[PDB]
């Protein structure tokens, strides 16, 4: 079709990955700040301390959002497939 | 008549135009892609040459098919075709350059996202049709017999690397400033406590904003492509002296 | 160099002359019994020169005619036709090998 | 009419051009390109293999183009075997069903471009010569295959971007995202029943 | 205009030619064996005509098969 | 009316020409190659098992799992044909029936439904479809099944890669490549688990 | 009974066609090839020994390690055959026995057990299994044995990489890649230990 | 004496087969690619320009700088040969000489001395040294010359990076990586000075 | 009774078939190629010199260093053969003798010792060993020698890399990558030391 | 089209008629001495129509009491002509397949 | 002049040759059946001349066809 | 049973060749109770059987090479 | 040993070729003690041997090329 419609498709896809990455990262970002401020208050200067806490919540987020991210990738594939007629017409 | 003249001329009048057409296809963005088989591309070049044959002027009969002068003719037909093909590769890879500079600045494959979309721009804007129209026009204004790329054409085509960086920087200058100012703002705002630092925490923050800025980049990328195509098309016409 | 003339040589013009000679010889054989018909000869050297870049020769009879006037010696015509066919076969082999060698070099096979 | 000896030679010669007819006149071109693009979409390079890709396309191009073969049989093959039609008329009677199929599966813009390049004056799209319709058909089918194929590429590119950003979030900058994304790329294709979804749409795409 | 319908139609067209070749070969063989066994009401011309027909028919069958097999190999071995 | 001897020779000499197609489409060779191809990519080694060795083991595997169908062909079609019990067409049909039973056993319904509708023929039972519409449905089913098996085998190696990469980041050495420091452990896991026997056993087991 | 001269030539010319297959499946070529690939991966250089050189050394070594088998083939099979002391049938069987004995000695019971149950044949002792059930088992065991030897060689280079990575991290430079620094020491360890003689001798000695 | 038409064709096809070698060993392709390799490496982009466009620009740059020598070959060798003015043997020599002259203009005296002693031959004039010895000396000089240009191109980008790092450290933010901030500045200063046009002048004109 | 002309041609055509094997195993090509490979990886440039140029330089170098043995073959085995002075069997031996002598000058006695025991032949003098044993011993010695030279050239580049990293860590800019700044100094040292001419001269002088 | 009927023309039937004609002439010569036998002639156009009969020959001279109307001078000439034309028909029909096979095989 | 004129001129050359070969084949066929049916105005010499020329003419047709197909088969096996 | 099928076919080809050579040796020795027709029939059967053996072997080897050269 | 086997096989080939060449020269120069059957049997004998050693050499080189052209 028109190049603008392709831009809308690519912006929509990049928007989805932003939602995907935000759901995974933000739980780790919050924990990183919580530990960092706690160290600042307690004058603790271990830079590598706040790695496992970020990893734990990141893995937990993946398990917790397992169903939602699946449902979303599959439906996006179906949405594109049902949008193929736009290309053919 | 002696049948040698009739048969030889058609082979000379077909293969020589085909070589230029085929050489442009193998270097072209879409027809030279790795997805398509050579056989499909070969048939496409054969079909295009047969169809556009009436618009192609008759080649000079002075040059013989079996002679060193005819051998040079085959080589210089390819050079014209590769010249058009490289221009198309220059545009797409510049967008690949645009994708990777944003990705590199995003604390981070993003070139492929731009490469695919730019390929859609090339197909949607009928860029392939224009290139085919350009090569058949090349037969008119740049005849097969007398004519080849001069030294100035080589230097103009060699100067397209500066065109890549200037165009890529122009597209990303607004976004790259945004990426720097937020990262510098994040650095100065969190510099009060050296306990927090950024390291991997800065990696997460930078990449989230970088993806968000790429969403802004795709919002206004089409206008930049239209200006870029005009620059590239003008270069192609300069090569074929149109 | 690298041209069909410089590659084929005189084996392309010779074939045409040999076919021309066979047409002349066959004409004498066919016209052997026609009274008053004079046997026709062909000069190979002159014909080859003309073919490379581009008159009537008659054959002197060995014996007088029996009254008809025909000077065709059918014993000689068969001998010349047999010789012409052999030399024409060699010319085709010579010319045919010119194309095979050219194809062999341009393809390395 | 041509003699019996000559018209046997004619059909024997064009019997060897059957692969040529398939590639640039029927639906073999679009399916192979879409199959090739999707193969590159997943991390596997030649796991489907070329022969299997071709074998699926040959079966698809027979089911989809089955109406074309039906019209050619009943309009060209049958009259010729009953001596109801001559050699040239039968050959022309076979071109019309195939020229109609190619004409409806191309883009106006491409045909407008090609008639300009061919330098022939034709007032209406449905009267263009087959000499210019064949290159116009494959050029349009290439655009359609690329546009369809790269849209299938997008969901597999989404997975790559998600996993790569997640790995970069933890500072694991050296772990290659492609090997991590490969198991999930395969899962997305099998969960959506990809091998049936693309073929169903590809079959229904033609007219 | 269905896939099964056309598949049957070309199969019917293909099996008709095969049966036609088989008919010529059986007729040629039948004429040969009757003349060879000593039947008086069988002419050598009929025997020679039939066996010439079968040779031409079988030669076409082999040549058509070679075209189809080569065409199949060309499409399968193409560099996709 | 049985075909002449000359046609029958010409008919089965054509089967040898299409023999490679039968192996890659109508047999188990497709799934076994794919699973071992994904298994090779799961481990760090790029092309250590080599293509020829992969094909060699696959050929032995596809021969052992297709023996019952090959034996059924011989004991239903080849032996009556050699003993003049049935004609050429009956022998051809008797040979095809066990082959069709094998493809239909290891196929998917949705894949059969997809292809019967596109072809446009009436179907009421699975055992009525022509071989022209069963071959593309069978290979599609095998590819999905092969991908599912490959996914399972990939997961344990993915876990090792994540563990070893995370541990290096725990000490703070980001520049050290996880891939080099993970290959010995990926190979060792494949050894003490004895992968080359159970994985081939599962591939043989999956077809029956 | 005895095969005709024309058939004997046809069988012999057939085995020359399968000679590459027998090298990578029925000899020591595969294990030596795999080990060098893993050893090359262990060091920092990925294409320095070069594929052609590695295969060339593998071909020379497989000629040295299969010499006892080849000499037995010459003595048992060829010499009675050329002197017309045994038929063509006996010569081929007498040639197969030493080759089968070599493959049986380097195989694993479980691998033999896996394919015997898969082939569906009744086997009482391993020393009489069919050739078609031994070749897949022999190559399976060779691949597993190759991985174990590769893991042994990978550890010393891995230890050097870990040592140099931690030393650089101790001094606070977390941006310098340990791979560049480790490479000279990886090469030196392979030199002063005389690796190209130690590794090849062990590989040759691994079949005794 | 002169080569026959069949033999001249064989020589022509042979040189076409070696055509990639003549570009990368005799022309200016090696210097341009190495210099452009440094430029890509100097900036933060690793593979962003991609290998395809660099070779394509290098090929066009070579055709630009080789145009004087290629035209000199055309006039002196091709034109008499096409017009049948000279024989094939002397025409080949007439084409070889301009290539030899160009390679002498881009080589060093020390490099020639090393290889002429290495070849163990006797010569007194550099103008009549065999092309077999000139080629290794030519590329050796080309690699050294390219490293000189690349080193000069690397300095301004190193200058920018060190300034940015010092500024960030002086401001107290010891936590931010200089590479991300410096990359736009390196690219901006590469564009507003039109860096590639300057590199073209110092690279194309470097041969003369 | 020398070999007939038909067999002599068949032997020579076979030797041309193995020409890549002779160059990559029986000559100096391998050592030069490996040393160039180590040097390229020693610097920051990954594949800037490109593979074709590296092999192109090595091919000319391996031809020059083996010109003496090449001439000795010509003067003792080719010219007597062409002048009808030596049996073709004798000429083949006369050509093989200088090649064996050259390979023995660049081999290690440990390599001969392990391969002689591996072949299991009772030979004492280190001059009448078979080519089957000498070639693997020679290529093994060339690989080990190349590693020693590669380590020698690597050390100065390691010194620069450590100094740059240490200086950057002294200023507290740990975030700055040492590799980007180290590379111009690596190019700097290699060019003012005249590295390209130096290394090729040493590699030429190494074979003695 | 492209059928054996059109590829062979009428040369497929002429060979048979020349065989029948030769048989009748052989009968006439053998029955020349038997009294009461009437010479039989075959009409070529009749077998032409039968493709797409067995008539009597009227004597030029009276009998001599036998009633036999066979002229041995005529029969020998008619047998010579039929045999020559029979060989030509074989040449015509034989070359029909030789050209047909060359078209199919292309060699 | 355009390239289509050369292509059309080549096409007319092939069409003219095919018509000439077809004319000879039909001319030979009529003379064969005219002499075979029993027409007395046809000479065996003219019939043999007619079928000699048609056989040679068709043999030339076969040679050109094979070269065209071989060139096309050579053409399709090319890098592109 | 497939092993039996292959060996039985080879044994049939080998048996035909032995019969062909046997009659040729007897005929060439000058045996009176040997007809040239039987010798020609026997050797034509052997030629056809061996031609089948070669072509079947070529087909199987071609099938093997196609599978092994397949990129996995 | 296998090396000596390869050496003997080639020495058999040239012995047949040497014997065939000598018989051809003796017959060609007009010697009356040489029969044409001896020449034809010998020259066909060497032709089969030389064809055999060409085919064996070709198969061995193909095996070498296949082994060396595999990724390691």
């Amino acid at each position: 079709m028109t190049p603008e419609m392709f831009v809308e498709l690519f912006r929509e896809a990049l928007w989805m990955v932003l939602i995907m990455v935000c759901a995974i990262i933000i739980p780790s970002l919050l924990i990183g700040l919580i530990v960092a401020i706690f160290q600042a208050a307690t004058s603790i200067n271990e830079q590598t301390l706040s790695f496992l806490p970020r990893l734990i919540v990141t893995l937990l987020a993946l398990m917790l959002f397992g169903h939602w991210m699946t449902q979303m990738l599959m439906e996006y594939f179906y949405g594109l497939i049902e949008r193929l007629p736009q290309v053919l017409y | 008549e002696y049948p040698t003249s009739v048969v030889l001329d058609w082979i000379a009048n077909y293969f020589w135009p085909y070589v230029r057409i085929s050489s442009m296809l193998m270097v072209m963005t879409v027809t030279g892609a790795r997805f398509v088989s050579p056989r499909i591309r070969l048939y496409l070049g054969l079909a295009i040459t047969f169809a556009v044959m009436p618009a192609i002027p008759a080649v000079p009969q002075d040059i013989e098919l079996l002679s060193f002068r005819g051998f040079m003719t085959i080589a210089e037909q390819m050079i014209i075709g590769i010249a058009m093909g490289m221009v198309t590769q220059f545009m797409i890879q510049t967008f690949v350059l645009l994708g990777q500079i944003l990705g590199m600045q995003s604390s981070l494959l993003l070139g492929q996202l731009f490469m695919f979309l730019t390929t859609m721009f090339f197909l949607a804007t009928d860029g392939h049709l224009k290139m085919l129209q350009l090569v058949v026009f090349s037969f008119k204004t740049l005849p097969i017999g007398s004519g080849s790329l001069n030294a100035v054409d080589f230097r103009e085509m060699a100067g397209w690397l500066g065109i890549m960086f200037q165009t890529a920087l122009s597209m990303s200058l607004s976004g790259i400033i945004a990426l720097l100012t937020i990262n510098l703002s994040f650095g100065v705002m969190t510099r009060a406590a050296p306990q927090l630092n950024i390291f991997s925490l800065g990696f997460a923050f930078a990449l989230m904003v970088g993806l968000l800025l790429c969403w802004y980049i795709l919002a206004g990328l089409y206008s930049h492509y239209e200006m870029f195509w005009t620059v590239g098309e003008a270069q192609i016409c300069r090569l074929i002296r149109l | 160099a690298i041209s069909f003339d410089n590659a084929l040589g005189i084996h392309q013009h010779t074939v045409g002359v040999r076919e021309r000679n066979a047409e002349v010889i066959s004409t004498n054989i066919a016209q052997a019994n026609t009274p008053g018909y004079k046997a026709r000869g062909l000069d190979f050297a002159k014909e080859l020169q003309a073919a490379t870049s581009g008159d009537k020769l008659y054959r002197l009879p060995t014996q007088p005619d029996t009254g008809d006037g025909n000077t065709v010696d059918l014993d000689l015509e068969r001998n010349l036709f047999m010789q012409n066919q052999i030399r024409h076969q060699a010319s085709l082999d010579f010319l045919g090998s010119k194309f095979k060698n050219l194809t062999k070099a341009i393809k390395g096979e | 009419d041509y003699s019996v000896t000559l018209q046997i030679l004619a059909l024997m010669t064009m019997l060897g051009f059957l692969p040529a007819m398939v590639i640039l006149m029927t639906s073999f071109t679009r399916i192979v390109v879409v199959m090739s693009i999707l193969r590159q979409a997943m991390g596997l390079q030649q796991t489907p293999s070329n022969q299997v890709i071709i074998g699926i396309a040959l079966f698809l191009t027979f089911f989809v183009m089955s109406p074309v073969l039906n019209e050619i049989n009943d309009k060209a093959v049958q009259p010729y075997l009953n001596e109801q039609v001559t050699a040239r008329e039968a050959f022309d009677a076979a071109q019309a069903p195939m020229k109609a199929f190619m004409l409806k599966q191309t883009r106006i813009k491409d045909l407008e471009t090609f008639v300009t390049m061919s330098g022939e004056q034709v007032d209406n799209p449905e009267d263009v010569s087959m000499a210019v319709l064949i290159p116009a058909f494959i050029t349009s089918e290439l655009k359609t295959a690329f546009q369809i194929g790269f849209m299938l590429f997008l969901p597999f590119l989404i997975i790559d971007l998600v996993v790569a950003s997640v790995l970069m979030a933890m500072g694991m900058m050296m772990l290659s995202p492609m090997i991590v994304s490969l198991p999930f790329k395969l899962m997305l294709f099998v969960l959506v029943d990809g091998w049936n979804l693309i073929l169903s749409t590809l079959a229904g795409s033609f007219a | 205009a269905s896939g099964a319908k056309v598949g049957a139609d070309f199969n019917d067209l293909l099996t008709k030619a095969i049966n036609n070749v088989n008919t010529l070969q059986k007729a040629s063989g039948d004429l040969q064996t009757r003349f060879d066994r000593g039947d008086a009401d069988v002419s050598l011309s009929d025997v020679m005509i039939a066996r010439n027909k079968s040779s031409v028919a079988f030669d076409a069958t082999v040549q058509i098969r070679n075209k189809l097999v080569e065409a199949y190999k060309d499409l399968m071995n193409m560099p996709v």
